[PDB]
DNA sequence: CGGTGCCGAGGCCGCTCAATTGGTCGTAGACAGCTCTAGCACCGCTTAAACGCACGTACGCGCTGTCCCCCGCGTTTTAACCGCCAAGGGGATTACTCCCTAGTCTCCAGGCACGTGTCA
DNA sequence: TGACACGTGCCTGGAGACTAGGGAGTAATCCCCTTGGCGGTTAAAACGCGGGGGACAGCGCGTACGTGCGTTTAAGCGGTGCTAGAGCTGTCTACGACCAATTGAGCGGCCTCGGCACCG
């Protein structure tokens, strides 16, 4: 009820299941577009689009896990920008 | 008769020898790489069963998934470090705060 | 087909970010991941169309997004190999 | 097809007989498989190609394991391969 | 290996210097680095083809993907120009 | 030679040659060792340029491995393609 | 750009370590400077990385713990 | 050997530090790295080790430490 | 915790194709011998680097107040989605061949090493 | 004083011309899967409002760290010598590629069945 006990609720419930989180229309667009202005009149397996969201979902939960350390380690428990871009500069991908 | 049999293995070292040759690793194979070659992924496969039996079991159902896979894969220390920039197909995270 | 980075609504940012262990996050989160997916996303389908462009193909293959997805360290095992 | 399933049915019913696999771990533990057996095998090429030789035989293959599979499991691994290359030698 | 194919080069750029011996030993070095990455990604490729060759269409690909838009380009432009230079000469015999 | 008709100063030949004792496949295509060829020639073309202004910033003249590690950071794409090099003495 | 690490004591630690897992080793000094001369890469890379994140938590010194976080960020533990 | 992570003393910790940007250094620094590096070593001493043994070498060329270092992650250039 | 339904995993037979088996051989590598690089151990001097305190202060850390900005929750919109269908574009197969690359005989000429003059 | 440019000489791999065969280029052909559309329905996203907690800045303490100086030390230097063993050649034989004949192990089709999901 108050302000808490349900992120660590939502954590506990989303961590144990496996199924996709990011909506499966919206993200079949988003990669039509972005493959559009590489080739154009694409063509994508649904098996493709598939792997491509399976993989965009690992990494992003990755560098959410490590954006927490760095948040966690500066006394926040809020993550915000600064962390998630020190994550990815120490990651090396920058 | 076979290789399997004659090592004792249940891999099968015909097979893995085919995919050493084809993948043109080297120009030669010799005989001992596919006996060394299916032993060592008999054994590692035989480890990954085993965690991701006992996971399962643990989590109280008698049919393996990916899901098992991943708590096997990232609880062994040894694995983790082997398969650390893997990211199984539907496998999730393991649970922790 | 216009802009569709949206489409990574803030519920699925909030969603992605408490599976991966987060319990409060920043207004400003939203448009920094998307730009971050946005980035990876470009990476991973330039490797995965060119692969394409090599087959003589038109039709991006689960195996072109895994082997784009292997050749920047990122190994994908439930769509073969 | 080139696939294990049947032999990580088999090395289950060996180990674990009370389960049974679903084919999407079927197909994820075939394709961790044939990873780890490329990297080996790259590994195993690399080294008979730094020393002038080849051919790739038990030797590099022991060594590429060894060199791949540090702790523990890299020396069970090992002692588990000299067992089979050992036993397969014993057919004489 | 490529001793003097980079005092060539440093001939007709930057007139007037020299490449020391551990500037050599380096690139020549970088140069053998750089060849195995672009050999590899291109057998790669064409084993994942099902082609056992190597041509011009399967180094162009592997540049390709090594090498990004903003200098990729500017290479596969520099390769065809050599490819079709060589094929014009060839042409006539 | 196959450099002369072409308009390389990096060779032709001597690539073809290291292709096929690599085994980075079982037959080289006439048209890769020259692509290939004039890729290298480029991409030594540059970062030696790189390296030669450097070393007149520096005013040394001689290019030195630092110049070179100079060189491969100071550009972005360049650094991108050797991101996890450590040049000797530089 | 010279190196930091003293050369004598840099070779007496690597042969200790090799000792430790092949006995009656040799090393060619290409080997020590080498090991050397990556061992001074990878160390001033950690510290521009620990760096970082003590300027991120509003720190100018750097703690173990900045330490500790930048090797598990990057993956290595 | 006995006692020879000591030889990486704490000035040369000291002046890698600077080397790599820093101001300030805490004195429990010093023990961190030394681990950190025996860490390292022992990971590329292992791979040499196993290079040279492979080849039935006694002595650990530049060749073999460079592979280790490629195998790693981090390529060497200037020792082959 | 119990009752009901769904379907993917399991088991038996057909078989076929990939794994076995046997013989050849010509070369890659095992093995012996030998020379000479250079790795190791030691001698002493010197000096640059480390080492040990004293210390004054830069700075890490704890405390406290705020104000604002995310969280929870209710409601409305809205777009996912699931079911189904039409259409055809291009994945995937297959037969002919023809042109390209493996392989082999020269042949030398660019490449490498060396002596010498000259400048960094 | 060491290294680069210009003769000078040696040398072995690139190259020209040819042969041979097979990799895959190319043209049809089939039909699987992808795209586009319709439509209810309904779970989820968008929006707004109240509120609490926590990010941030200021302030004070006390502690631990960089700097300086005197003392210790062992690294680096330069020989000096001893000899492991790296590398090379010579050679010879064991073996893996290759091919022809054989066969049984695993894959697919089809019938059974209990685990997983849903609700009460």
């Amino acid at each position: 009820y108050r302000p808490g006990t349900v992120a660590l609720r939502e954590i506990r419930r989303y961590q144990k299941s496996t199924e996709l989180l990011i909506r499966k229309l919206p993200f079949q667009r988003l990669v039509r577009e972005i493959a559009q202005d590489f080739k154009t009149d694409l063509r994508f397996q649904s098996s493709a689009v598939m792997a491509l969201q399976e993989a965009c979902e690992a990494y992003l939960v990755g560098l959410f896990e490590d954006t927490n350390l760095c948040a966690i380690h500066a006394k926040r428990v809020t993550i915000m920008p600064k962390d998630i871009q020190l994550a990815r500069r120490i990651r090396g991908e920058r | 008769k076979t290789r399997s049999s004659r090592a004792g293995l249940q891999f099968p070292v015909g097979r893995v020898h085919r995919l050493l040759r084809k993948g043109n690793y080297s120009e030669r194979v010799g005989a001992g790489a596919p006996v060394y070659l299916a032993a060592v992924l008999e054994y590692l496969t035989a480890e990954i069963l085993e965690l991701a039996g006992n996971a399962a079991r643990d989590n109280k159902k008698t049919r393996i998934i990916p899901r098992h896979l991943q708590l096997a894969i990232r609880n062994d220390e040894e694995l983790n470090k082997l398969l650390g920039r893997v990211t199984i197909a539907q496998g999730g995270v393991l649970p922790n705060i | 087909l216009r802009d569709n980075i949206q489409g990574i609504t803030k519920p699925a940012i909030r969603r992605l970010a408490r599976r991966g262990g987060v319990k409060r996050i920043s207004g400003l989160i939203y448009e920094e991941t998307r730009g971050v997916l946005k980035v990876f996303l470009e990476n991973v389908i330039r490797d995965a169309v060119t692969y394409t462009e090599h087959a003589k193909r038109k039709t991006v293959t689960a195996m072109d997004v895994v082997y784009a997805l292997k050749r920047q360290g990122r190994t994908l095992y439930g769509f073969g190999g | 097809g080139d696939s294990f399933a049947t032999y990580f049915r088999r090395v289950l019913k060996q180990v674990h007989q009370g389960l049974s696999l679903s084919r999407e771990a079927v197909s994820v533990m075939d394709s961790l498989v044939h990873d780890i057996l490329d990297r080996i095998a790259t590994e195993a090429g690399r080294l008979a190609r730094s020393t002038k030789r080849q051919t790739i035989t038990a030797w590099e293959t022991r060594m590429a394991v060894r060199l791949l599979l540090p702790g523990q499991m890299g020396k069970l691994a090992e002692s588990e391969g000299t067992k089979a290359v050992l036993r397969t030698s014993l057919y004489a």
